């Protein structure tokens, strides 16, 4: 099935505060009203290419989608970000694991870190060897599809893993929607409210 | 055979310096570095400095920036360490050693244990 | 032309006689009173030793990277040091450099022939500038290189060092790739300049405003408010009145900004 | 400068039963680590070539583990023949350093 | 054409022999901008 | 002041770090030409 990317895919383009000003920026965003592929996790995670950037989002009620795999060929020869959420400690690694026939979980390492109701939005782009991650967590109450509304994605982490990425994949926990879009150089007009958060946008 | 021989033993009044020497044998003197170490009875080892016998180069520990000076003679296949202005705190056990910088960076060959006794009287 | 307002008027009109009227002669300015330097109060010295004095560097086909962070990097002991045959800074002046603050400074370390270190440059395409170490166009950062014949050269040839020569399109800057593709070196003490191993370190940093972590060794000073002061926040300089503000910042952003691109609010680094 | 600290100051030991050492440095070294043992005469010999793997010249009774900052040594079976002290040491960046010293005693 | 639109960032990052060329680009651009504005006002003022 | 009045001949003969200076000369000259034309029309339009 496919769905429409209604009002998702706008992130804070830099690290500068602004307020009550309309700012025009040129960067890789997710075009409005585009079609994003909808995958399911009941009764499911093929190859997903990485043309020039990827918008990824998932909606959960039990945190089943738990990770990502990147890289060209995926035989543990190239680095592959790996996230595990063991119900108590956020776990992030970039270890070059060799995965099962189906990469999943069940109910030359270069990093590691330890710290439907919930929609978790991401933006993945690679600029000159920098793997750039933006994220935002938000409450939702909808089982049908992406709720209609606007939210901005601030950056949180930037891992300079220096991979050449042309493909990726998700990781499912077996005893849950996720969406895949692609980014293009769209210019956006960003409306900042008086509190400095992006409140609207025009493609 | 591959082995480093040691100079011997000295009894020296404080103030008088010592020249110390390290007889290399049985290996390619031009392709292995030489490293000098010293320790004291009941205390661990301390590195002083290294020399590349193949071509002139040297690296020194800061705590022995002036007391130790290192030199080598490829023709005799031997290395030398000189200590100046000896003190009672220089009463120490010295080991010459082989260092394979281009190899696994290990101290694969050592001396037989040289004890330097400094006595005021 | 500054004795009194009438003499100033004569100077503006370039005359010794002034007709009746109202004249605009100058501009009123309040001068700054004192200086404010505010840097984060981290004190760990910076581990440049494990980069510059490393026993054996990596080879240029698989050049290394080390993170430099949470350190007060005294770059002076670098620029003061004499061993460096090539300290070249792009987009930053080495003497001024010591006062700035950075958010991600990266050290790249690899060994190449002394002859071709000129190919460590933003353009200057070549066998190593395309397939081995592509340097991005117009960055900010200093390339610091030195002679290593005393250290990394073997009598009879040192062949531990490899550089890739390959038969495809060069991919991207700052990207390492892992007929046969790998060519050995021939480093010999008999070899002079050219075919001579040079150890190379390029410090790449960004010099843009974001929460910083690798600052210079500058002592902080207490900050004074509600009076015209000359302030310095993490290398951001200017003159103005510092007051308490109700602007709600977010953890990833430190600097507010005006329509005309001037700063309008700062976050106190301490 | 790198500082190498060894946690097990003194272990009382009896032959056969398992004993393990560990080395804790101040910062990352990589994997360029060695170990040396000093019999009571004072002559050292190589035991651990690189931090994890035993040198080809040592019996497999000795093994290493950990990388970067946490390093450990395990004894498969201890005996009075193996009465020795182990020094953590690194050679990645100048200056070369040495450990503090850990003792075995009955 | 300069490296930065902020004048202090050139001075705070370059020593003078290099900053002098970078500043000249900002002066030329900003001086031309004023001449454009003033010319527009002189024509508009005549209309009023 | 550039080496050629044709923009493609600079790009077709120089690699970018050199072409960027040569192009800047054409942009400055051509941008000033438009400002001259527009100013002439604004004054002439007022006359009409
Ligand atoms: C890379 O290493 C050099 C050399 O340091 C020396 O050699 C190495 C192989 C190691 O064995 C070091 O332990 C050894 O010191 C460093 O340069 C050195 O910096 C020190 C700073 O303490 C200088 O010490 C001086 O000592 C005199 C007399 O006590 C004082 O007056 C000085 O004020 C200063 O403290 C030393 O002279 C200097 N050596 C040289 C040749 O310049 C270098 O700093 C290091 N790289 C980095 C990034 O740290
Ligand atoms: C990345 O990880 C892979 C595996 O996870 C490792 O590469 C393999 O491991 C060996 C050493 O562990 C690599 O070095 C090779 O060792 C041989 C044996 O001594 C030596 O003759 C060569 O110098 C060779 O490079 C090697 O790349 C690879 N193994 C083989 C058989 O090719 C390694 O830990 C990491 N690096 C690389 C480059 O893979
Ligand atoms: C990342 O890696 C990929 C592959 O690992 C490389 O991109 C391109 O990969 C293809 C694989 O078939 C190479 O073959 C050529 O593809 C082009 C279309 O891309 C086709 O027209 C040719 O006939 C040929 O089949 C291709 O050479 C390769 N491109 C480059 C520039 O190397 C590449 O290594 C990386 N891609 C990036 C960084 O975009
Ligand atoms: C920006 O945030 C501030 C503080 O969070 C808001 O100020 C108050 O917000 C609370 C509820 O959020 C209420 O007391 C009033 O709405 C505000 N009090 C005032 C304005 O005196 C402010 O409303 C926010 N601005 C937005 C959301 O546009
Ligand atoms: C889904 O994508 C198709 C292209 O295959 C497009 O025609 C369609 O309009 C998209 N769906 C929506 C709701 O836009």
């Amino acid at each position: 099935a496919y769905t429409n990317s209604f009002t998702r895919g706008v992130y804070y383009p830099d690290k500068v505060f602004r307020s009550s000003v309309l700012h025009s920026t040129q960067d890789l965003f997710l075009p409005f009203f585009s079609n994003v592929t909808w995958f399911h996790a009941i009764h499911d995670n093929p190859v997903l290419p990485f043309n020039d950037g990827v918008y990824f989002a998932s909606t959960e009620k039990s945190n089943i989608i738990r990770g990502w795999i990147f890289g060209t060929t995926l035989d543990s020869k190239t680095q592959s970000l790996l996230i595990v959420n063991n119900a108590t400690n956020v776990v992030i690694k970039v270890c070059e694991f060799q995965f099962c026939n189906d990469p999943f979980l069940g109910v030359n390492c270069t990093f590691e870190y330890v710290s439907f109701k919930n929609l978790r939005e991401f933006v993945f782009k690679n600029i000159d060897g920098y793997f750039k991650i933006y994220s935002k967590h938000t409450p939702i109450n909808l089982v049908r599809d992406l709720p209609q509304g606007f939210s901005a994605l601030e950056p949180l982490v930037d891992l300079p893993i220096g991979i050449n990425i042309t493909r990726f994949q998700t990781l499912l926990a077996l005893h849950a929607a996720y969406y895949v879009g692609y980014l293009q150089p769209r210019t956006f007009l960003l409306k900042y409210n008086e509190n400095g958060t992006i409140t609207d946008a025009v493609d | 055979e591959v082995q480093l021989q040691q100079s011997g033993a000295e009894l020296v009044k404080p103030g008088a310096s010592v020249k110390m020497s390290c007889k290399a044998s049985g290996y390619t003197f031009t392709s292995y570095w030489i490293t000098w170490v010293k320790q004291r009875p009941g205390q661990g080892l301390e590195w002083i400095g290294d020399i590349y016998p193949g071509s002139g180069s040297t690296k020194y520990n800061e705590k022995f920036r002036s007391e130790a000076t290192l030199t080598v003679d490829t023709s005799s296949t031997t290395a030398y360490m000189q200590l100046s202005s000896l003190t009672s705190e220089d009463s120490a056990v010295y080991y010459c050693a082989r260092w394979d910088f281009y190899g696994s960076r290990t101290f694969d060959y050592w001396g037989q244990g040289t004890t330097l006794t400094v006595s005021s009287a | 032309c500054a004795l009194d307002p009438l003499s100033e008027t004569k100077c503006t009109l370039k005359s010794f006689t002034v007709e009746k009227g109202i004249y605009q002669t100058s501009n009123f300015r309040v001068q700054p009173t004192e200086s404010i330097v505010r840097f984060p109060n981290i004190t760990n010295l910076c581990p440049f030793g494990e980069v510059f004095n490393a026993t054996r560097f990596a080879s240029v086909y698989a050049w290394n990277r080390k993170r430099i962070s949470n350190c007060v990097a005294d770059y002076s002991v670098l620029y003061n040091s004499a061993s460096f045959s090539t300290f070249k800074c792009y987009g930053v002046s080495p003497t001024k450099l010591n006062d700035l603050c950075f958010t991600n400074v990266y050290a790249d370390s690899f060994v190449i022939r002394g002859d071709e270190v000129r190919q460590i440059a933003p353009g200057q395409t070549g066998k190593i500038a395309d397939y081995n170490y592509k340097l991005p166009d117009d960055f900010t950062g200093c390339v610091i290189a030195w002679n290593s014949n005393n250290l990394d050269s073997k009598v009879g040839g040192n062949y531990n060092y490899l550089y890739r020569l390959f038969r495809k399109s060069n991919l991207k800057p700052f990207e390492r790739d892992i007929y046969f593709p790998l060519q050995s070196y021939g480093f010999q003490p008999t070899n002079g300049v050219g075919y001579q191993p040079y150890r190379v370190v390029v410090l790449s940093f960004e010099l843009l405003h974001a929460p910083a972590t690798v600052c210079g060794p500058k002592k902080s000073t207490n900050l004074v408010k509600n009076k015209c002061v000359n302030f310095n926040f993490n290398g951001l300089t200017g003159t103005g009145v510092l007051t308490e503000s109700n602007k709600k910042f977010l953890p990833f952003q430190q600097f507010g900004r005006d329509i005309a691109d001037t700063t309008d609010a700062v976050r106190d680094p301490q | 400068d790198i500082v190498l600290t060894q946690s097990p100051a003194i272990l009382s030991v009896s032959p056969g039963e398992r004993v393990s050492f560990s080395c804790r440095a101040s910062q990352n070294i990589g994997t360029i680590i060695h170990w040396y043992q000093q019999r009571t005469n004072g002559s050292p010999r190589l035991l651990i070539k690189y931090a994890s793997e035993s040198v080809s010249g040592i019996p497999s009774r000795f093994s290493g583990s950990g990388s970067g900052t946490d390093f450990t040594l395990s004894i498969n079976s201890v005996e009075s023949e193996d009465i020795a002290d182990y020094y953590c040491q690194q050679s990645s960046s100048w200056p070369l350093t040495f450990g503090a010293g850990t003792k075995l005693e009955l | 054409g300069a490296i930065s639109s902020v004048l202090n960032d050139i001075l705070s990052r370059l020593d003078p022999p290099e900053a002098e060329v970078q500043i000249d680009r900002l002066i030329t651009g900003r001086l031309q901008s004023l001449q454009t504005y003033v010319t527009q006002q002189l024509i508009r003022a005549a209309e009023i």
